[PDB]
């Protein structure tokens, strides 16, 4: 007996299904790490991440809500994305595109 | 004395302590409770005799072992928190996992 | 991607068709419905989910919600689902998917600048308990009950006077006044009761117009057919509730002749399994009538080892009893029977009794009204099984019917169902939130109006809000005008119209009772059944359509020594 | 039918010819009078008296009380009695028969559906203690003085600061209004005292418009004939009272020269007997004149083996003196004298000294006003015997006496008897309920204006009422606006009319006091002596008609060690 | 006629030349100036020189302070002198000689009749502190604060919520009102920040228009370049502050990035070293920049043996990060830097940091802000000696420039120094003072707007203030209407336009910000120092000009052990 | 620990307790409040060890003798009543004429 113990059922849960993705390799060439959360509009991250940043665009890190991805300094690595939802509009991050798309 | 709120909140996690210190000398499994303020007033004292935070962090975890609590209770209990004055002033100890 | 459901529930919270026990009772519940669309739950923090142009969106205040709950799950007397809350003008504004619609998909609840954040994940957050038997003998009640889980407080007392001590009455104008000024102190939505035992019409006309929202019918005062026929024409014309407390002694009838003299009319009959006041030994057959709200109040839930004992020298106190007076001790003891006392609690799982309340501090424990609900559930479970209404391998059902009991059939019995008493849209956000580990027994949240009005707090100087010591600490909500804003001074839709509110110059906001007379057993929520039940006049045995109704008294009970320091 | 007088006294407390112990002393008061018809004693609970058309009417409630104390034994100055209390409006309505007309004879208070019940059977019922001696040094003063038993407090002060904590002033407008805006937060009557030391006229009137119902004239900030001659000239003309500490030095003159300056205008004297200040070693001598209310604060009351032990120490502390300047230490010791302190208490017993007040946190103890009177009292009647006015084996008269000292004196004393200092018809329900094992030790209950404020409160969670640990806790009387409407904010005739309630915007509610300069030492009840009282200059002793007066010191007192846990 | 010097300081407390050590520490302070005319100092007592004709005047409230701080060391940002200080109105009237201008020279400051008395001499007197980063996540941290010796909290909350647990934001005008409501209930002057993370400017209007003061960027709701130039354009237009918590993740850029976005507008960068948030390594360069205002938060103040160790897990439940998700760990350990931890100090030492604050509960201590700035001082003169600008053999200047950072500077730049922030002519009267054994630890007496609102106080039924227990209690200046108008809320020019104040029904005086776009860091009051700093990208060191900066951490402190029952 | 507000009340009981405690170990009669505190204290340790209501009932009635309080102390306490937790729940102890 465990006071307020789950008893949670096998298996495993599928993410963002029905949503366009697309894999691009990014590397940093900051000499400082950078960290990138799940929902962050991709193609504004911090100009030192090199990678397609037309590629990215209406894209985000196709992981579990809230976790991010991080890269070390001269780290290159590749990443899922999966598109925006919602009404696709962009408004925030850098103010590259402060609009819809 | 000139006791400011802080050190009066102290005064009663002290007093809670002396409730399980009694009980656990009787021969009683400890609760939740009595668990949580043994462990916190056993941190504190060791500010006060000047040992270090990562000293306490670790001998924190052998207070109370998982045959001197009541079933459930160290699960309850995932960490405990509490601050003291050091001879550095006042500190955090956090004790992971203090029953096993 | 792929995630696997522990590490889900690890973030998340358990999703549809994870169990959760309840505290460390025999009660499991499986989670019924998820809201959320996966790979888009918000969750706030460093780096987290809800930031600007994320989950966060551009809208004015107007357009999003002042608070939500993130990743809640509900056990309300309709479902036990997993869903974000919305909260906006101090009242339930939506349960769906919160977030930003500029990104996200099926976003019904937008967070913007605008909006607070309470993180839910891995919490049950339910409605605000509603206790209906208070007796006002000191003020300090309303904060052992907010802290317990209750946001409403129904009863009726001038403090610590022996009127007060034996029963719920506000008597009179002046002392009517001074209690509802009174209330604006406290943190939580308060209605009164006044003394309902007179012959004379425009003596009870006279409090209801001066703001109580019902009248107690006691003993004490004398529960004769007269008074209490005089209390239902009243109520039956102002649309206020009538609570009776029956003729133990049998002076002026039997059990027979109190329900001829209601003639059918709404009545909450206050604890009828009858040692806490009425017609000795059957006063628990009025669960059988369809005009008739039965309540139980707590000390004798459920039928422990060590229940009868205490009850004797408590009846005394709380009756101004002398057991050196025979007459005085052999009615005290006509009320104390292990036969009524142990068929209570499996009329609690039937569904024959509807509500729960404390009787506080006479014959009743303020801060033990969930509390005590939960622990006849496990109980019955243990004893009797899964209820003939559950489906699929938890104990769904029996959680649906025994909550109902404490939230939204107290708030249909007393007319209050329209502002407080489930997590509904458009009802005040009175909304509790708990770890599995302690739900029922110790709180980890309580909201009052939109605003948190109490919650455990450790050391005040610490470098974060955690460290030891931890314990119920007054929090902005329960502030000055801040309070008045969040909680309700309950009136009689007379008071309301005379300005009484204006006159008293009461700060709080106020709220108006109604649908008292409208109400019968058929609308208990999941607690409607209405029994052949029957009481032997010389055994005190209880039984419906002949068979004999009993349980076997706990020598242990969950939610107990695991949680309390004393 | 009969019933034995034993079995009635412990149902319905004592008849007339019963006699009570106070409290652990060795005084004694027998019940002079009952006002009840034997057979139609009201009693309230489980099929007793008080129920609908029974013990309880069919009236309205313009036609009977909010509040009745039932079978109370009353101590106060015009009798020890027993008989029932009727409170209507936060007044006392009636001192007589209660119950129901309908069916009851002689009832003069009627009971009906309106009125609250107190049952006071076995208790003592007496006024609230008025303590006009206050330094305002913190407010949590005010609920010490509230728990034993003294709902009116007069002084003045600004909190811990150096003149409040030497002087009872609240030095000008500014300070006045402030401190006016903070009493609506306490539990007590409240009235404020200014500085009165200036030689400028309008310095003073300033202060008395501004709201202080009286000044105070102390040696700290010069009590100069000069100053004391302004003082009393403004206090002539509006009305207000004057309490003075003289000049301890004889720097300006003895004290033929201050009594001179006084020229027969009515003043209050602070602690006559010279310990807590005054011309040394002869201000004593006071209490002859006519135009003189002489008090005693209570350190030196009543002298025991440790009373001047304690003084010197105290002494320094209260009034910012050096104890490494001789001159500071040489005038402290001046102050302290056997001689005197063993006079007062007899001067007490004879009625020279009329009022007894504490000196809050200034030599004096804010609890113990009422506790050290009745010690007084006990040591008096053990010493000296029965009192010339005694009539019968009681001690009826000297309780009669003592109880003066600190309820209806200081009322007539500061011009506000006409609103508390007694149980009569009219006066704000100011009242104490206690049970005669704690008689002026610990109260059972304390009305404020019709509503409990503060009373012992067991376990809030508990089953009943009366479960451990029992302690003083605040009640609704005590609570946001119930509590403005059950209080007085005392003030001048001129502030009332300039409008200072409406432009502090004070809550609570007004009285204004007067006949202040009226009063005279012929007027204080059972106090009025004026004896031919001498100090030899260089020996101390206190001679009145040459007769050596004295006293012995107690080694142990009652209501001491037997009540407090400290 | 002559008294020794010593003599002298006994009884009125040192004069020019005499140096008194700051509690248990290293520093000491030399009296610069003494504005007194020797012979002719005031004192009140018995017998002493504050009385009718002598050191009080004949004149009436008009003319002269309602209260005097005799005999005060002060300590300021200006200097270090003794005076008398004379309070009129709630603000401070002037610091000079007190006394009667009938009889006494050089009296610049009259007492009279309606003046009160604080006797200072021997204590030292500073302004009230200032704690500029406040998370409101309960209301007890107000009295711990208050207690301390801070009388100004500015800072965002809504209770103990998740958003307010991570950042200082009160989201949204619903939530901002209810808290400036709250505010009337707490002893301390308030301004609220609102949640500045959003790219429509309408957002934040709004907010700014219903009430705050100020807009947090915190990282956790995303400090994106495009966020935080949305924040500064609306500071901009409507005269409010900005509060900066950088992107640590180095998200949407490096320092240099989010540099860029401010574009030299007027900015407070909260926990300028990095601990408590921010771009890492290098967030602590800012303090270079012109248009930066800096602070730090205590926890990393001063750099001791066990500072390290406890940041970690304190880290964690600050920001609800997951300790299994290695990316909330490596996260949490690049913001834990020794090399930046040590620098601080030096760079306070130099006047580079211009503030001290908390940062309440979420990696902060509300009651030892006063008391680290202090351990700093301390660790720095022991390590670096005396600073360039010290003249003399004491630390004066090293204390003036520490006394800044809490006081003047934080007021600087919040706009709120035209109101509170000195003892300076015109401003609030919030005092705190203090006996130089307990110099930054434990009060003496804290004064709010002219009234005393908490100071220590022994036993309440004593003879005198002073008998244990002492424990800090709140006084008449924290009750109901008093504390109103003793107290301030800050609100914006537009809000204070709009009317908010009256459609809250704010009972408090209201105070509005101005100057908050126009200060910069050569305005800090003896901390402008603009550094050449560099951070290494690899190792984490510290370099001003090339030259390491650093400093080793300390193993005892003064102001700990010694005071602290735990 | 989360206190409730009636844990923290019954911190003051156990304290009073510990006073008297240690005064009736000196040798002193005890007074009013000493006796009240010493019995009462001694029912929620029986209730913390599982002892029924009934045994407490009778137990407590042997805690104090006339000969160990002051007098009239006995007459002064007719009853005494303190609820603890029990293994099945809050319940309430009278002990009535504790002291004989
Ligand atoms: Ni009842
Ligand atoms: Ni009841
Ligand atoms: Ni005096
Ligand atoms: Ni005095
Ligand atoms: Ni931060
Ligand atoms: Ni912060």
């Amino acid at each position: 007996m465990i006071p307020g113990e789950y008893h949670v059922k096998p298996g495993q849960i599928a993410l963002n299904t029905g949503r366009a993705t697309c894999r691009v390799v990014v590397e940093n060439h900051g000499d400082r790490p950078i960290q990138v959360g799940s929902h962050y509009h991709f193609a504004e991250v911090n100009p030192a991440l090199k990678f397609d940043r037309q590629q990215a665009a209406g894209y985000r890190l196709n992981i579990p809500a809230g976790t991010a991805v991080r890269f070390e300094p001269g780290q290159k690595r590749e990443v899922e994305l999966v598109a925006f939802a919602g009404h696709r509009a962009v408004f925030g991050f850098r103010g590259e595109v402060m609009g819809p798309l | 004395m000139e006791l400011t709120p802080r050190e009066k909140d102290k005064l009663l996690l002290f007093t809670a302590a002396l409730v399980a210190e009694r009980r656990l000398a009787r021969g009683l499994k400890l609760n939740y409770p009595e668990s949580v303020a043994l462990i916190s007033a056993f941190i504190m004292e060791g500010a006060r005799d000047g040992k270090s935070v990562a000293s306490l962090m670790e001998e924190g975890r052998h207070v109370l072992t998982r045959e001197q609590v009541m079933e459930g209770v160290p699960e309850m209990i995932p960490d405990i928190q509490v601050e003291a004055t050091f001879p550095d002033g006042s500190k955090l100890v956090t004790v992971h996992n203090p029953i096993i | 991607s792929n995630i696997s459901r522990q590490a889900y529930a690890d973030m998340f919270g358990p999703t549809v068709g994870d169990k959760v026990r309840l505290a460390d009772t025999e009660l499991w519940i499986e989670v019924e419905d998820d809201l959320t669309t996966y790979g888009e739950e918000v969750k706030f923090g460093g780096g987290k989910v809800i930031r600007d142009g994320m989950g966060q969106g551009q809208m004015l205040a107007a357009d999003c919600v002042d608070l939500v709950l993130t990743n809640a799950l509900i056990v309300d007397h309709w479902g036990i689902v997993k869903a974000d809350i919305g909260v906006k003008d101090g009242r339930i504004f939506a349960i769906g998917k919160a977030g930003n619609p500029d990104i996200q998909p099926n976003v019904t609840i937008p967070i913007g600048a605008a909006t607070e954040v309470i993180a839910a994940e891995g919490k049950i957050v339910t409605a605000g308990g509603i206790d209906t038997h208070i007796h006002w003998i000191c003020p300090q009640q309303a904060e052992e009950a907010l802290v317990s889980g209750v946001t409403t407080m129904v009863g009726g007392g001038t403090g610590p006077a022996a009127g007060t001590h034996a029963t719920t009455c506000t008597p009179g104008p002046w002392y009517i006044s001074r209690m509802l000024q009174a209330a604006d102190s406290l943190p939580v939505n308060i209605g009164l009761l006044g003394k309902g035992n007179v012959s004379q019409p425009d003596a009870l006309r006279e409090q209801v117009a001066a703001g109580v929202i019902g009248l107690k019918i006691h003993e004490d005062w004398g529960a004769t057919p007269a008074a209490i026929d005089c209390a239902l024409t009243v109520a039956d014309e102002m649309d206020i509730q009538v609570a009776l407390h029956s003729d133990t002694l049998n002076e002026s009838g039997f059990v027979e002749d109190t329900l001829a003299a209601i003639g059918g009319r709404t009545i909450h009959t206050f604890h009828t399994e009858g040692a806490g006041g009425g017609h000795a030994p059957d006063i628990i057959t009025a669960c059988a009538h369809p005009n008739i709200l039965p309540s139980s109040t707590n000390p004798t839930l459920p039928y422990t080892l060590n229940t009868i004992d205490e009850h004797l020298d408590m009846l005394m106190v709380a009756h101004h009893l002398d057991p050196d007076i025979a007459e005085d001790v052999a009615f005290a003891e006509s009320r104390i029977r292990r036969e009524t006392i142990a068929a209570e609690d499996v009329l609690h799982d039937l569904g024959a009794f509807s509500l729960t309340s404390s009787d506080s501090q006479a014959m009743g424990r303020v801060g033990e009204v969930i509390l005590r609900t939960w622990q006849v559930a496990h109980r019955m479970k243990v004893q009797r099984g899964a209820l003939a209404e559950e489906t699929g391998d938890n104990d769904n059902f029996r959680v649906k019917r025994y909550i109902a009991k404490y939230t939204i059939n107290p708030a249909l019995t007393h007319g209050i169902a329209h502002e407080v008493g489930s997590i509904e849209v458009g009802k005040l956000a009175d909304l509790v939130v708990w770890s599995p580990a302690f739900f029922g027994v110790k709180p980890a949240t309580v909201i009052k109006g939109g605003m948190i009005a109490i919650a455990p707090m450790g050391d005040i100087n610490a470098s974060i809000p955690t460290p030891q010591p931890v314990h119920y600490r007054p929090m902005f909500g329960a502030l000055g005008s801040a309070r008045h804003h969040c909680r309700l001074t309950f009136l009689s839709q007379a008071a309301a119209a005379n300005g009484v509110a204006e006159r008293l110059n009461l700060r709080s906001a106020i709220a108006v009772v109604k649908g008292c007379r409208t109400v019968q057993k058929a609308d208990m929520v999941h607690n409607s059944l209405q029994p052949n039940i029957t009481v032997d006049a010389q055994t005190y045995e209880v039984r419906v359509d002949g068979e004999l109704i009993t349980s076997e008294p706990a020598d242990v009970l969950p939610m107990a020594q695991r949680y309390f320091l004393f």
